[PDB]
RNA sequence: GCUAAACCUAGCCCCAAACCCCCACCUUACUACCAAACCUUAGCCAAACCAUUUACCAAAAUAAAGUAUAGGCGAUAGAAAUUGACUGGCGCAAUAGAUAUAGUACCGCAAGGGAAAGAUGAAAAAACCAAGCAUAAUAUAGCAAGGACUA
RNA sequence: GCUACCUAAGAACAGCUAAAAGAGCACACCCGUCUAUGUAGCAAAAUAGUGGGAAGAUUUAUAGGUAGAGGCGACAAACCUA
RNA sequence: CCUCCGCAUAAGCCUGCGUCAGAUACUGACAAUUAACAGCCCAAUAUCUACAAUCAACCAACAAGUCAUUAUUACCCUCACUGUCAACCCAACACAGGCAUGCUCAUAAGGAAAGGUUAAAAAAAGUAAAAGGAACUCGGCAAAUCUUACCCC
RNA sequence: UGGCUCCACGAGGGUUCAGCUG
């Protein structure tokens, strides 16, 4: 399959390729599932040619042919990407009625901050996991004082900002 | 004494180097001989449909109309799946005995 | 050199601006008002000085004590070191001790 | 683009651009973000002042960004452009941009500078018509396929009957893999 | 002798010393990390 | 695939299938005068020797006969006009010796 | 005539208002997967030494009142009862205003310290003077000038 | 990460004389007696010759521990990042 | 004509004299270190281990020493991941300094003291010196040839 | 508070002879 990581030989240095019209997520939301698998592999090895054909170009410093059209096709790979996941989301509404395909919680790490700790698929049970049980969820009554100061600078760089907007259109408003 | 380069695996003492490792998953054990042994189930299997006699190819043409933007809100992909409940006027309780198993992910992208 | 060699742009003036033209209005709002207003009513400006005047030790002891509360931790720590510093300044140093 | 970058008639990735702006100067900006903009890419209007003071021309294109507009073969300098060596060789004009509130859209049957405002005629939904008179200005403005474009039958098949399948469990049993056994519990804390 | 280089290097002593989880560890430590994530600091720790 | 979580495996469970693959690797022209049936790719770091051999055994149907890795550095050593360091970024390099002696050559693209 | 010199907006300051924020990562952080928080601040400093004491900081307008009161009764400290509480700028303008073009570069084992600087314009798809020199080295004698002188 | 001391698991010590001794001469290494150069130096303590120990109370790599009126010290107010 | 040099591993660096192009080991682009070496280990419950090493053989000690598994239970799925470059590290420097271990005992490896003159003084280093031989000097310090004895601690 | 002897060792501090030498 060397030979389709390499497009035809006959397009090999023509400066110009005509392909263009990349995928559209609702042409693909039109088309099946199986479909999308067949696709999304018909996408890939013409990726793979593509790359192939970028770094070749930058080792011989000759211009790239066609940058416009591995741009079409990693957008063709993105939008598959998106209405497979949108598939998976809706039925992952219906069924388990979970937002997030992965669990979480909302935790607070040492420093207090508020964070989403995506969970992390074990085999033994939380309560005797070492490692994990050397992690902290928790803050302390230090990590107070040190909220307070960063909330504050995030108070002042947006009074900044807020500021320098209303300058900036009273002096516009001076020159016209 | 860079401490504002990444740290790597090439970038210790022999232990560091052999210890950290890039992001590649595991694909086996390692057991008593310094032996490892390599797990077929662990190993990822590409499955790869037969695209011989296909139609579907990288492109369209700029010939194809404009559509617009339609996300697959669960609405919608309820109505269409249960017009049979209309009809007579699938769902699954649990997910213990599943292969793809929704919520806490089974499978892979 | 220290100089500017071109001169600068014409700083051009609305001496009829609105707030030119209407300055000094609703003083006297007292006195011909009958009194239920008072001129430092009329004052916009901060709380701890508004119908006010006071030194700069005075200053910052009625900011503390007015608006300290809902301060910035470090500016605080900045107004109660400034407190601080002019208590010694205003009571030790200088002449006429 | 950066921020705190001067746009050019240049588009942004060339060598004009990459020179006029090299990532390592400081500079300040002129005043120009009112989105009711008029002109478009492909229109004719006519210039008011300036060089050629009351002249008729076209739109080539539109730096909305910059509160410009620069007309075609109209308002025009020159420049000794290419010429490779230390001779005269070659003069090539270019053409400045231009500045709107200062240039006007032309009628198709009046040919006079007249002043545009968005009204919502019952046609659908907000085109450009003239407010001392009627006359309703348009919008302004063969490629057959090679080996890997698909038809547009091809492309709008629509082969997608709903159902409450993971593709996972579609492909699975599309290819006929079978998988016997179960997999086992594990702990996500 | 001559005395101009006490910095004799290893990864180990570097990380052991001055890392993040021994950071973490003490909870003078855990401020110092709070105090470099106040100033702004690119890296917090070795 | 890359940057995804893959599925815990405990003693009996299904085998870990992969559909849409996130693996984009490309062909290179080697640097060094490498043999007939070798050919060279560059790969994301994620990606091992068995995950590219059945890549390319089941996308490409190549008959891959070994693989060979390795991670080349990229130089952290540019500095912009700020002397903050630029990083060229690392890279892993495969070399795949074909079978049967099928011996692949590199074409001369942009002729 | 070289080196230069010049510039104005990048932003900042003080107020008012309004309560604000896919993957990986505590193991050697940024690494897919294994058997515990809670305890008076001290001291510099004033007392011209210092030893009791020494303002505030640990939310509280104006006045009562610097009063009652405390106190090596001295430096100083000090109440209460009671009593009327819509955004702007005689701000900075690049050694200033923020440390900030950035907590970066650089320095330090670490905690930590911590910069500098840009100005063609509508479009670049286009002129003069700091110091230091040079044009142009010097001619008895001396704080380098002053009175002068035809010089 | 220097340096003082300790802990853990390592290593080095030619030849001749001698015949398990804090042995002799002497390399490797460790130290720093005398001189000379050097002094904004090659070096914020070096160089060159001269010298002392060199199977031990030795030197030494790696990891760890003791922390500021504290540590550590075969006491020199020595050392604890010039 | 030179060299306790050289090669390798360790530790430390982190692409830092590879090719090409450009400007005045600098800049940019393109390449590259491929596991067999090395690292990342061990399913346990109970339990077994008085005997040194030193050519270990007599023989010699004292300071008394490092190398070790069994009965049973469960376990055949097999070879992934990572290091791999260089003229390099710690000394602000392309620093006469610091730098562990194996091997080569002058190298089979590696290197160059002199930009070009001239041939003053002073200065540094070296070699030679009639006669004399410490008269020098605080003192035989330095050099030169090697040695004796006495005290003090 | 010993005292008198007392052997070996010292980049310790002095002294003598001999040689050797700018
Ligand atoms: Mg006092
Ligand atoms: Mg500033
Ligand atoms: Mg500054
Ligand atoms: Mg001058
Ligand atoms: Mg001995
Ligand atoms: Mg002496
Ligand atoms: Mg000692
Ligand atoms: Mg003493
Ligand atoms: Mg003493
Ligand atoms: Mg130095
Ligand atoms: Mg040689
Ligand atoms: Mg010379
Ligand atoms: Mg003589
Ligand atoms: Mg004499
Ligand atoms: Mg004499
Ligand atoms: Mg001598
Ligand atoms: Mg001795």
């Amino acid at each position: 399959g060397l030979e389709e990581f390499f497009d035809d030989p006959k397009n090999w240095g023509q400066e110009k390729v005509k392909s263009g019209a990349a995928w559209t997520c609702q042409q693909l939301r039109n088309k099946s599932n199986e479909d999308l698998h067949k696709l999304w592999y018909v996408l890939l090895k013409e990726r793979n040619m593509l790359l192939t054909l970028e770094q070749e170009a930058k080792r011989q410093r000759l211009p790239m042919p066609s940058p416009e059209r591995l741009d079409k096709v990693v957008d063709s790979m993105d939008a598959l990407d998106k209405v497979v996941q949108e598939r998976e989301d809706a039925l992952r509404l219906l069924q388990t009625g979970q937002e997030r395909a992965r669990p979480g919680a909302w935790r607070r790490d040492i420093f207090g901050r508020i964070i989403w700790h995506k969970f992390k698929q074990w085999v033994i049970p939380w309560h005797l996991n070492k490692r994990y049980n050397r992690k902290r969820f928790f803050a302390l009554p230090y990590v107070d004082h040190f909220l307070r100061l960063e909330r504050e600078k995030r108070a002042r760089i947006k009074a900044r900002k807020e500021n320098l907007e209303r300058k900036k259109a009273k002096i516009l408003l001076k020159k016209f | 004494a860079d401490r504002m380069s990444k740290w790597t695996s090439k970038r210790g003492p022999r232990s560091f180097r052999g210890r950290k490792g890039r992001g590649a998953k595991g694909i086996g054990f390692l057991t008593s001989g310094w032996r490892f042994v390599q797990i077929k189930e662990m190993v990822p299997e590409f499955v790869v449909p037969d695209l011989t006699g296909f139609k579907l190819k990288p492109y369209v043409s700029y010939l194809a109309p404009e559509s617009e933007e339609t996300p697959l809100t669960a609405a919608q992909l309820f109505s269409e799946a249960v017009a049979p409940a209309i009809e007579k006027d699938g769902f699954e309780p649990t997910q213990e005995g599943k292969l793809f198993q929704l919520y806490p992910r089974n499978f892979l992208r | 050199i220290g100089i500017r060699l071109t001169l600068p742009p014409p700083k051009v003036v609305d001496r009829w601006n609105e707030k030119r033209a209407m300055f000094g209005v609703y003083d006297n709002i007292g006195i011909l008002g009958n009194f239920e207003k008072h001129p430092k009513e009329l004052i916009r400006g901060p709380i701890w000085l508004r119908g006010w005047k006071g030194n700069e030790l005075q200053r910052c002891i009625r900011k503390r004590k007015m608006v300290g509360s809902r301060m910035f931790a470090d500016d605080l720590h900045n107004l109660n070191k400034r407190i601080r510093y002019l208590y010694k300044h205003f009571n030790r140093h200088g002449k006429f001790r | 683009l950066p921020p705190h970058y001067r746009y050019g008639m240049s588009p942004p990735g060339s060598v004009a651009d990459k020179r006029k702006n090299p990532p390592w100067i400081r500079r300040r900006p002129v005043v120009v973000s009112d989105e009711d903009w008029y002109l478009f890419c492909g229109d004719t209007v006519e210039i008011l002042e300036g060089k050629d003071a009351g002249k008729q021309g076209k739109v080539v294109q539109v730096i909305r960004q910059r509160n410009w507009v620069v007309v075609g073969g109209l308002n025009t300098h020159y420049r000794y452009i290419g010429k490779t060596m230390d001779y005269r060789g070659t003069m090539i004009p270019s053409e400045a941009p231009l500045l709107h509130r200062q240039v006007k859209l032309v009628d198709p049957m009046d040919r006079k500078p007249t002043e545009i405002e968005w009204r919502f005629t019952e046609a659908g939904e907000r085109v450009r018509v003239s407010t001392r008179s009627g006359r309703i200005i348009p919008k302004p403005e063969t490629w057959i396929d090679g080996p890997k474009d698909t038809s547009v039958e091809d492309a709008l098949e629509r082969t997608y009957v709903p159902c409450l399948k993971t593709l996972q469990e579609e492909v699975m049993e599309a290819m006929g893999i079978k998988e016997t056994r179960k997999y086992k519990k594990v702990y996500w804390y | 002798k001559a005395r101009g280089n006490e910095y004799q290097p290893s990864n180990i002593k570097r990380k052991n010393k001055h890392g993040w989880v021994r950071r973490l560890s003490t909870p003078a430590g855990v401020q110092v990390i709070l105090r470099r994530m106040l100033k702004g600091r690119k890296s917090l720790s070795h | 695939a890359r940057n995804v979580v893959y599925p815990l495996y405990r003693l009996g469970g299904p085998q870990l299938r992969v559909f849409r693959t996130n693996f984009f690797i490309q062909l290179v022209r080697p640097g060094v005068a490498q043999p007939e049936d070798t050919v060279q790719f560059r790969i994301p770091m994620e990606m091992t020797r068995v995950d590219l051999r059945n890549y390319l055994e089941g996308i490409y149907n190549v008959p891959v006969a070994a693989v060979r890795t390795r991670v080349q550095h990229g130089s952290n050593k540019r500095r912009d006009h700020r002397n903050v360091r630029i990083k060229k970024p690392d890279y892993k390099v495969a070399y795949v010796q074909l079978a049967h002696g099928q011996t692949f050559t590199f074409p001369d693209l942009f002729p």
